[PDB]
RNA sequence: UUAAUUGCGAUAACGAACGAGACCUUAACCUACUAAAUAGUGGUGCUAGCAUUUGCUGGUUAUCCACUUCUUAGAGGGACUAUCGGUUUCAAGCCGAUGGAAGUUUGAGGCAAUAACAGGUCUGUGAUGCCCUUAGACGUUCUGGGCCGCACGCGCGCUACACUGACGGAGCCAGCGAGUCUAACCUUGGCCGAGAGGUCUUGGUAAUCUUGUGAAACUCCGUCGUGCUGGGGAUAGAGCAUUGUAAUUAUUGCUCUUCAACGAGGAAUUCCUAGUAAGCGCAAGUCAUCAGCUUGCGUUGAUUACGUCCCUGCCCUUUGUACACAC
């Protein structure tokens, strides 16, 4: 019961996770966004960040 | 093994520090006929000590013999006056 | 501007505690030839001992050194607030303390062999000689055996 | 009052005509106020790679968001300026108003 | 009422704002006076102006520089510009266009950043390099 | 609450989130986009859809469920938002509904080269400059392989393709 | 002629103001000077023994009057440098606040610096009022 | 200080003194047959001027007493009067006798 | 380069083949009347129309 | 002629499309419906110096008064080979002369075709067939270990081998940028405290708070003078602190001892044409404090630029081929 989940996981790597794929990866916490850059590439266009140079 | 060096040879410098009167009165009877003294030149014609010669310098404006025309730090340039 | 007669009392070697200290360099700078003051420690101990900073190693008299090798034999007797010294609550003895020139060897195979009977991490390490702070060893350390 | 409407859009073009129709449509009520302000650009810049693995040259591409805050001073009553505010509303552009 | 005329001067990042009045022949630069930089390197810099064309233009004109931004040399390049700019301006609004037409010909002569503020701005950094143009190394085995 | 630069880019999330959750249920019914209008204690989405009858559903069956998927997903008041779907005119000139169309026609059996090339004939006949269709995978084949379908003219460098193409 | 602060050299000035602060005697430093490094970064202490406090005095005298509001992080941003990490590249590093803290509170003690609103020091009266014996030497040998 | 004529004659009368005249550039041939002569345009004797004078300072002045200012000034008082001494002479002639050889 | 292309080449030369009597060999007036007879998107390429339509102008005025 | 299948033009081709260009982003003169005292303010109120004659800085808070030329960027704006000088079937166009915030398309960047690669990624994906798979497992976690291990070789890097330099003062000057809900992050001042962080938070829908970025580099004056020296925490030992239900294989910062290799580094090799290179450092990503990396930047600011194809590779054409995923 409380082992199934007692290490903690509220500060380091593993506390953020994508809010797209959950992946712990190539996160861009900036902002408070939390995507990773594989998904934020495809979300860049309809979050607003444009390419322009 | 091997170091890659060189290792070249020295002159083994023997720069004094400490003047005594021998070297105190030939840089006195020697500070003439020196167009262009400085802290370098002193220690390259009487091989006194790097410190000496700025200690020197400043002994020889205090009463003045040699007449400063820059005062500039790292390079001290003083002529005689004539 | 301020000069000096030189007379034979010029000492080109100093002998402080069976080490050859040289003259005709600066005092704070002499006595890091000693194995355990140097730039700092040199500076305070002539501080204490009220030496003029800017005297070479020549004309120093005897009463000038024999208060600055009582500094730096007894620190703590001068009021010194105990974050100079090199050896703070040492575990043999857990009193302030600050090594020599023959005892920061004695003192630190004395604290390595202690680390070697307890057969600690660290001790295993210097009986090895490889890194003890946690340095990488397959980059650095190549040609060191 | 002291009111002072702000507008927190990015689109300069929705926020260039939001804030001339806020003045002129406060000017035909005769009232005062001041004239817009021009805050700096914020810029966001997100530079990630490109690639999704880890292979390939270092190619970086810089994503920019533009801000563009604009604040504008009246002094008129609630029961006009919430009439005010609230029509010709503009999507994408952010027109709020504060109290003091 | 008081004939004044306030300029800019522009440097790499560096801008100097004078304000140049009738006054009493007064140069002064951040609160304090001009002369008393003493790097002894670009006393001169700042002095070029007056001392090409001397002090009949500047007998009874007061210069106040606010100089901001870049460094010291930088600094003291936008502070030749606004005082530049300031006498040119005097002379455009008050004085006959003829003083004017011909400290700009001397000071153009002399250095044309007396005028023109230098249109080298730098050049940003790109990806797969430490610089603009500078890359960070290859390595083939 | 939060600063006016980091409220903006989360607005981009909850549009990409809203963007994506409607992609997924409303793909039998052709959505195309949504557009989110804000105002004080009030949201308006907006949904463009092929089949209006069908994102209605009987009494707004299909409309207030959605409607309710929204709000306890992001946890607003109840009585905030507010959903509305349209007709959207051009069904042709929108990718998004093309591409759907032709998924969709694929996941029902028709052979690849009849449905792309239906999809550019009807671009064709919606008023395009141009369109082009890759369908990319095992075609015919074990090995993958991707031929193209297009006619028109396009174009593929410059700014004018950030507006005037729609991929 | 007119008097004015800033109308001398600077460089001049704080070297004779730290004479006249040493030659008064009156600063009332505690004394546990000549013991802290004086800057995390700076690794050997000032080589000045007898002064190194009369002119940090006279250099942060001279820099209230200037500025309107300072304060002691402010100071130790002002008087740090680099660090050299050895290996590692250099970094700024700040200051220890102490020497600039009781260097300003030693100012307060004399009178040279008065506590300001919203936070900091500010030159004050009696403090400027003895610059003009400060500048006096300045004046009368060069006119 | 020295050399009471117009201090700043001496540097150009050192730059033009050091300016080599000819020296020789690098010709393939057959894989390796020669190297040959060719005459320097003015731009390149100052380029080469300038050089050799700066050079001669920085390797002068390095490890050892003597700053870069003074060293720097030894160096364009021999460039200036001719000394077949001084660090942009010596080479100046070195590369002017090897252009002569590899004519 | 300094060289252009056909979209303001043929883009002059079609303005010079219809308007030639009501544009001159001036750029500055040549470029006040381009941008109102022709449609023309861009501020650079309207002033690149205009710098080709008063370049064949000089030619069209000797021979 | 091309930093251009760019154009001028012979023309079995004509008319087109894609790519290039054009397009989009910055610096910066509109001084009039681009500024709040969020920036010098033009006159408030007085205090600290001299001249009773004419300055050098601080400022309560909704009286303002003919308010906007600097980091702020919309509407006719502006720089198009101006014009001119010469060279070319005067054809598009090399090159020079004053000019203007700038002239080989203004600088720089983004966008960027058609084939292709068994290029890379199944370890981003809740995007996807197979795996003696559905109550001892590769699934789901919990504790302890570890790319955080050393005979060795290689790649990207950091700091040095010092007087143009180390240290001690002192003077101080940028620009990108970030910072607050189931919040103690952004160390502002009044925590005595004293590297670090607990006291309090008086603090802006982040120009008036960190930060008028108030920083490293740099730069009057002095300390050693050419030595394995004050170029030395590279490597050990001893101690002092904060983030972390937890650091022993230094988390990181701080104070103290000794010189360790290293003395313009072999063959070889990389990058570079302007405010570039190079020196320097700062913000952001990562981040539980603190990163030798990256991304951006900004400070100080070097030798030729009429270049060549022999210096390894591109583009086009002609030619040979016994090659054909093709020397």
């Amino acid at each position: 019961e409380n082992v199934w989940f007692s290490h903690p996981r509220r500060y380091g790597k593993g506390s953020r996770q994508c809010r797209v794929c959950s992946s712990h990866t190539g996160l861009i916490r900036k902002y408070g966004l939390n995507i990773c850059r594989q998904c934020f590439r495809e979300k860049a266009n309809d979050i607003g960040f444009n390419k322009f140079r | 093994k091997k170091k890659w060096s060189k290792k070249s040879m020295k002159d083994r410098a023997q720069h004094a520090v400490i003047l005594d009167q021998e070297k105190y009165d030939r840089i006195l009877k020697e500070v003439p006929t020196y167009r262009y003294v400085s802290v370098s030149v002193l220690v390259d014609r009487l091989k006194i000590g790097g410190s000496l010669a700025r200690i020197a310098l400043r002994h020889l404006e205090k009463e003045g013999i040699i007449k400063p025309i820059s005062k500039h730090s790292k390079q001290a340039i003083y002529t005689r006056a004539t | 501007s301020l000069v000096v007669q030189e007379q034979g009392s010029f000492q080109h070697i100093l002998r402080l505690l069976n080490t050859n200290v040289d003259g005709n360099i600066k005092i704070v700078y002499a006595l890091t030839t000693i194995k355990g003051v140097g730039r700092r420690y040199s500076n305070l101990v002539c501080k204490k001992a009220d030496v003029d900073l800017h005297k070479r190693a020549g004309e120093l008299t005897q009463e000038e050194l024999e208060r600055i090798v009582q500094i730096m034999q007894n620190p703590t007797h001068y009021k010194i607030p105990a974050w100079f010294l090199n050896r703070q609550n040492d575990i043999t003895d857990g009193k302030d303390y600050h090594t020599l020139a023959n005892n920061v060897e004695s003192k630190l195979r004395d604290d390595l062999e202690r680390l070697k009977k307890i057969r600690a991490h660290r001790g295993i390490r210097h009986f090895w000689g490889l890194r003890v702070r946690g340095q990488h060893t397959k980059t650095t350390g190549r040609r060191r055996a | 009052i002291k009111i002072r409407i702000t507008l927190t859009s990015t689109k300069v073009k929705q926020l260039e005509n939001v804030s001339s129709n806020i003045v002129k449509n406060a000017e035909q009520h005769n009232l005062v106020k001041k004239g817009p302000v021009r805050l700096p650009t914020k810029v966001l810049k997100i530079s990630t790679r490109k690639t999704p693995n880890g292979e390939g040259s270092k190619t970086w591409e810089t994503y920019e968001m533009r801000i563009h805050k604009r604040y504008i001073d009246l002094e008129a009553p609630v029961q006009i300026v919430k009439r005010i505010t609230q029509i010709t509303i503009e999507p994408g552009v952010d027109v709020e108003v504060v109290v003091a | 009422a008081v004939p004044s005329v306030q300029t800019f001067g522009k440097k790499k990042s560096a801008t100097a704002v004078a304000h140049v009045k009738a006054g009493k022949g007064l140069i002064k630069v951040n609160g304090s006076p001009i002369t008393l930089v003493e790097p002894e390197i670009l006393r001169f810099k700042v002095y070029e102006p007056l001392l090409l064309v001397g002090l009949d233009k500047f007998s009874n004109i007061d210069i106040r520089v606010r100089v901001t931004g870049g460094g010291h040399v930088s600094q003291v390049y936008a502070i030749r510009q606004a005082i530049a700019k300031g006498l040119v301006a005097y002379h455009q609004k008050y004085v006959d266009e003829q003083s004017k037409n011909e400290l700009k010909k001397a000071f153009t002569s002399y250095d044309r950043t007396l005028l023109i503020a230098d249109s080298r701005r730098p050049e940003p950094k790109k990806f797969g390099g430490k610089g603009a143009r500078s890359r960070f190394q290859k390595s083939y085995r | 609450l939060i600063s006016k630069k980091r409220k903006l880019v989360a607005d981009g999330v909850f549009y990409a989130e809203l963007n994506e959750f409607f992609t997924r249920e409303l793909a039998e019914e052709g959505y195309s986009g949504v557009e989110v209008r804000v105002t004080p204690t009030k949201t308006e989405v907006i949904i463009r859809a092929t089949r209006t009858q069908d994102v209605l559903g009987e009494n707004g069956r299909r409309i207030n469920e959605l409607t309710l998927l929204v709000q306890k997903r992001f946890k607003y008041a109840p009585g905030t938002i507010v959903l509305y779907a349209e007709r959207v005119q051009d069904r042709g000139l929108s990718a998004v509904a093309q591409a759907e169309s032709m998924k969709f026609k694929l996941l029902n059996g028709l052979a690849i080269r009849r449905a792309a090339y239906g999809v550019v004939r009807y671009v064709m006949e919606s008023g395009a400059k141009g369109c082009e269709v890759v369908v990319s995978g095992k075609l015919r084949a074990a090995r993958a392989k991707a031929m193209k379908f297009a006619d028109g003219f396009l174009i593929h460098s410059g700014q004018p393709v950030n507006d005037f193409i729609d991929t | 002629p007119g008097v004015s602060v800033r109308d001398v050299a600077a460089q001049d000035f704080i070297n004779a103001y730290a004479s006249f602060l040493q030659r008064q005697g009156k600063l009332e430093v505690p004394g546990y000077v000549d013991i802290v490094k004086t800057s995390s970064g700076n690794e050997m202490p000032p080589q000045d023994a007898e002064g190194w406090f009369y002119k940090r005095a006279a250099s942060v005298a001279r820099h209230i009057y200037m500025r309107k509001q300072v304060g002691v992080g402010k100071l130790n941003k002002l008087y740090g440098g680099a660090k050299s990490r050895g290996v590692r590249p250099y970094k700024h590093i700040d200051a220890s606040g102490s020497i600039n803290r009781k260097v300003l509170q030693a100012l307060e003690k004399i009178g040279i610096v008065e506590i300001s609103p919203k936070g900091g020091r500010r030159i004050s009266e009696n403090g400027q009022r003895d610059l003009d014996r400060i500048a006096a030497q300045t004046l009368e040998e060069d006119e | 200080v020295l050399t009471d004529q117009n201090p700043i004659q001496v540097v150009v009368d050192a730059i033009t003194n050091t300016g080599p005249r000819e020296d020789t550039t690098r010709v393939g041939g057959g894989g390796a047959a020669r190297r040959q002569a060719v005459d320097v345009s003015p731009l390149r004797r100052v380029n080469q001027a300038i050089a050799l004078l700066t050079i001669g300072a920085r390797e002068a002045a390095f490890r050892n007493i003597k700053t870069i200012a003074e060293t720097l000034a030894e160096e364009l008082i021999n460039a200036a009067k001719g000394s077949s001494t001084s660090y942009a002479i010596k080479k100046k002639d070195e590369l002017e006798r090897v252009a002569k050889s590899n004519r | 380069g300094r060289v252009r292309t056909k979209t303001v080449k043929r883009a002059s030369k079609a303005l010079i083949e219809r308007y030639y009597p009501k544009l001159t060999l001036d750029f500055q007036t040549n470029k006040r009347l381009c941008d109102e007879i022709a449609t023309i998107q861009s501020k650079r390429l309207r002033n690149k129309i205009a710098g080709y339509t008063t370049h064949l102008m000089k030619r069209i005025q000797k021979g």
